[PDB]
């Protein structure tokens, strides 16, 4: 079972993905296409609600996992896809479905707009993959409305008998260039079930809350 | 009222760019580089810095209306260089000068206050 | 579900050991002392029908997973001189 | 989201076998046997939508359809092992009960979807309705269920039903669907098409700005229907009858 | 018909003659209509590979290509220019080598497929290829500078150091007084294994050196053949049985104490320093 983890730095500057790349050279083993994500925030726009119901509904996007969506509240996620070669078969065959769908952000923007209406828009293009000994690191600067936000690192690894090991690495590794104040988390959303991509997005959503 | 929204002289809107360079069609190693959401400020700077490469011919910019915030730079350089490599250049020396000011404006004002 | 699409896969899967890319594999295994046994696992594919790729996989007599080594090879040539290349280091460890 | 063109009738069961051998002469093709379950959300009463833009009419409350697939081993009963799984079942299943109960359907809480009002207009000769579709893949956490789910976006259950029947592939992307619709309800299980089988023909367009495509499609579904004169009567249905939001409660059976 | 066919042969033809004009494709006795290209396979191998002419389509084609030789095939389907045909079979000539001395290091060594050096290293095509271990000493690299000619090719073995800086590759050191300049057709495995074995000790002997110049201290190594050549204290040489664990290095006494001219007067200007592993 493949493990994951996410660390945010909140205070860094427009070159420290570069110093990071550089310090982490002598172990770089080859470099991999370019990857994005995007992050959205829907709010309720009702207002007899309970008191124990949450508000917010995260929404994540990842662009090189094949296009796919998650929606996260209050612990519980939804993965929805959008490409037409995701689609089970049973479902096109039987008739439940036309076959282009539409991914679920434009149904929460179009037609739900009455119950839930957008506050806010990170975005991350351009990112850089690289494969080291036995771990893949992908970096990539954050950027809001107004610019530049922090830095963004996701480690993925295929063994995990000695993934905190490696994550103590790379911490010491953002220590040599003191980047002091950085976020990080591996958390599991379920301890009984277990999804990479709901999993990663938990993190993902851990990692970025204020 | 008619009068347009101020933070829309220093917020992007969505699917905006903050550069575009287009080559332009006339003469030979010449790009013209739209700026978005900036002023005079950062192009008389970028100007004024372009013009002490001695491989940079031509470096001029315009602001065609004073009711928005964006304005072009038009840059022109020698065979075998590239105008992009020209910016890059231009900008780290101005942040190695902005860097080296900072430094000495902090040195004579603990000075002073030592001396006040 | 429906009768004609299980029957129509089930007479396509019949041609499956015809129509599917043939593998060979060839396990040798070399008398050695010292509880030391080397193994050579070559295995020869037709990707594309009709180059030849030989995949070799040698294991010295250390550990059951340290493969020694394990390389891909599409000239014959460089089979025939690694294959003398790996006699020939079999020989000086069986001389040391 | 599509454009889907679509034309509707019905025939009795009497006639159904000798239909099913006119479809195989002229597509060529067998039928395919398939089924389906949806289940109907509304907007939850108990919260107030005062974004509803009432003096402009932005937007209007309407309902949404899950959709999804189950194997024939819940739908077969003890008798019925012997026989062939083939269209022949059909000619058995005329009776209001049927061997999935509420409960079966309770335990088991896909394809998101939601659809207009057809267009307005007098000269428009085959149904023209836009669908705007999603795909539901898995989920994880503390209360993954679809249930769960469709609360967490603000929906309620309403009611569901289960459809069988049979499938025609014909050119140019034609489908021809011959169905039979049963209600069910902890009360019990009714067949609302009692006696007869819901004949649908229909294309889907991916694009409604592209108009040859559109001109096409309705040459293509005319052409079919004027194929089948004196047999069966394809007609354009009541445009107020295909109207599913929450103001209006009417529901096409 | 026969018109059609006499044109396409007759085109196919004057190709055939301006490569063969060109001398860059030799000619086959056997058959009129077959290219031979000289290609070396391996080392000391080099042999001919037969291309032959569509004669419907026009697109020359090997007769059992690898899916390089496939690619360049393809490369030289849609070339332009005669120059650029000419320049296509050297590169094909050139990285068909490195890719046999790549495979035979990888089938023993770690490349590094990153790193680019803005200027070419002084020693005809020069290729830079950049190898290491795991174990060895960081940012140290074993390089290596292929020459290619139209008849011969060469490599040069060295030892440098290299680090990146904001996105750039700086060569932070390069030795030149031991260069190994070794012909192609010698190179062999139990040639590639001796340098793996000796290559540890000469880059300790390197890093050693560096350090002593940033201590700015003079020094001279005890070479294989400086100690053959007896001029070295015996005493010194004793206990040295030809092992490769064993390194002498000659210090200047004035470098060692940094200036002390004092210390000159007692002790000889020249010291040696025995690193036993």
């Amino acid at each position: 079972m493949g493990k994951s983890a996410v660390i945010f730095v909140e205070r860094a500057t427009p070159a420290t993905l570069t110093e990071l790349k550089d310090a982490l050279s002598n172990s770089i083993l080859s470099v991999r296409d370019p990857w994005s994500i995007d992050f959205r925030t829907y709010r309720c726009s009702i207002k007899n609600l309970p008191a124990d119901v949450s508000k917010l509904m995260y929404s994540i996007t990842f662009h090189h996992h094949g296009r796919q969506t998650v929606l996260i509240k209050d612990n519980s996620a939804m993965v929805t896809t959008a490409a037409a070669a995701d689609i089970p078969p049973a479902l096109v065959f039987n008739g439940s479905s036309t076959g282009v769908p539409e991914s679920i952000d434009t149904i929460l923007s179009s037609k739900l707009s009455n119950i839930w209406m957008q506050r806010q828009l990170i975005k991350g293009d351009a990112g850089e993959t690289l494969i080291l000994d036995g771990l893949t690191v992908r970096l990539v600067n954050l950027f809001s409305s107004t610019g530049f936000k922090g830095l963004l690192i996701e480690l993925q690894a295929d063994e995990a008998g000695e993934f905190e090991t490696k994550i103590a690495g790379i911490e010491g590794h953002l220590a040599e260039i003191r980047a002091k104040e950085y976020k990080t988390s591996s958390d599991s959303l379920g301890p009984d079930t277990s999804n990479e991509i709901c999993d990663l997005a938990y993190q993902y959503v851990r990692a970025l809350e204020l | 009222m008619n009068a347009p929204d101020r933070f829309e002289l220093f917020l992007l809107g969505e699917g905006e760019s903050k550069l575009k360079i287009d080559p332009d069609t006339k003469a030979p190693n010449a790009v013209v580089i739209t700026f978005e959401k900036e002023d005079h400020t950062l192009g008389n700077l970028i100007r004024a810095e372009l013009l002490n490469d001695r491989k940079v011919l031509f470096a001029a910019y315009k602001v065609e209306h004073p009711f928005f915030a964006r304005f072009k730079l038009r840059i022109q350089t020698t065979e075998g260089y590239d105008p992009k490599d020209a910016l890059k250049n231009a900008c780290n020396s101005i942040i190695n000068k902005l860097g080296a000011l900072k430094t000495n404006f902090e040195t004579e004002w603990n000075l002073q206050t030592l001396a006040a | 579900d429906d009768e004609n699409i299980t029957k129509l896969n089930k007479e396509i899967r019949a041609f499956d050991k015809l129509l599917n890319i043939p593998r060979r594999e060839l396990k040798i295994n070399l008398p050695l002392t010292e509880h030391k046994s080397p193994n050579l696992s070559l295995m020869l594919e037709s990707p594309n029908y009709c180059n030849a790729l030989i995949h070799i996989k040698f294991s010295a007599g250390t550990e059951a997973n340290a493969v020694s080594f394990d390389t891909t090879f599409s000239d014959f040539k460089e089979v025939e001189d690694f294959l003398h290349f790996i006699v020939a280091e079999y020989i000086q460890q069986k001389k040391v | 989201m599509v454009q889907q063109l679509s034309l509707f009738g019905s025939i009795g069961d009497d006639g159904y076998d000798l239909l099913i051998s006119t479809l195989t002469t002229i597509s060529g093709n067998p039928p395919l046997l398939y089924n389906s379950l949806c289940t109907v959300w509304k907007p939850n009463p108990s919260y107030d939508v005062e974004n509803v833009n009432s003096r402009n009419q932005l937007v209007e409350p309407n309902r949404i359809k899950l959709s999804k697939e189950v194997p024939f081993s819940y739908l077969i009963d003890e008798t019925m092992m012997d026989k062939p799984l083939n269209f022949r079942i059909l000619k058995s299943f005329t009776n209001d009960k049927i061997p999935l109960n509420y409960a079966m359907t309770r335990n088991i809480l896909w394809s998101l979807q939601i659809s207009d009002i057809p267009a307005a207009g007098n000269n428009r000769s085959v149904s023209m309705q836009t669908i705007a579709e999603t795909i539901i893949l898995s989920s994880a956490g503390k209360n993954s269920s679809v249930s769960s789910l469709m609360n967490g976006l603000g929906y309620v259950f309403e009611f569901q039903y289960l459809t069988i029947g049979v499938k025609f592939f014909m050119k140019h992307g034609l489908i021809l669907e011959l169905q039979k619709i049963w209600q069910i309800e902890e009360a019990g299980n009714s067949q609302i098409t009692s006696g007869g089988f819901l004949l649908k023909a229909y294309i889907n367009v991916s694009r409604g700005t592209d108009i040859d495509r559109i001109n096409y499609t309705e040459t293509a579904l005319m052409n079919l229907k004027k194929e089948l004169q004196g047999y069966i009567e394809l007609s354009v249905p009541d445009r107020q009858s295909m109207d599913s939001r929450v103001a209006h409660g009417n529901i096409l059976i | 018909e026969g018109i059609l066919d006499e044109i396409m042969f007759n085109h196919a033809r004057i190709i055939r003659s301006e490569l063969l004009a060109r001398d860059i494709f030799q000619e086959d006795e056997e058959n009129s209509d077959v290219l031979l290209f000289q290609l070396p396979t391996t080392c000391v191998s080099m042999a001919p590979i037969q291309l032959k002419i569509d004669l419907l389509s026009g697109q020359f084609y090997f007769r059992n290509p690898t899916p390089l030789l496939s690619n360049y095939a393809s490369k030289i389907n849609r070339a332009e220019g005669p120059e650029e045909l000419a320049r296509i079979l050297q590169q094909l000539k050139l990285d068909k080598i490195i890719h046999v001395l790549t495979t035979m290091f990888e089938n023993t060594w770690s490349c590094s497929r990153i790193i680019k050096i803005d200027k070419p290293i002084r020693t005809l095509l020069q290729r830079d290829l950049f190898i290491r271990l795991p174990h060895w000493p960081l940012n140290w690299y074993l390089i290596l500078s292929i020459i290619s000619s139209k008849t011969s090719c060469v490599v040069e073995k060295r030892i440098g150091k290299i680090v990146s800086q904001r996105g750039k590759w700086n060569l932070k050191y390069l030795d030149n007084s031991n260069v190994m300049t070794v012909k192609l057709e010698s190179i062999t495995y139990q040639k590639i294994m001796i340098l793996q074995r000796t290559i540890l000790n000469r880059i300790i002997n390197h890093m050693l050196i560096d350090s002593l110049n940033q201590l700015e201290i003079r020094n001279k190594i005890c070479s294989s053949e400086m100690i053959n050549e007896q001029k070295l204290p015996q005493y010194i040489i004793q206990g040295s049985n030809t092992n490769d664990n064993i390194s002498i290095i000659t210090l200047e006494l004035e470098s060692f104490l940094e200036g002390s001219k004092a210390l000159n007067s007692i002790l000889e200007s020249s010291m040696f320093l025995r690193i036993d592993y």
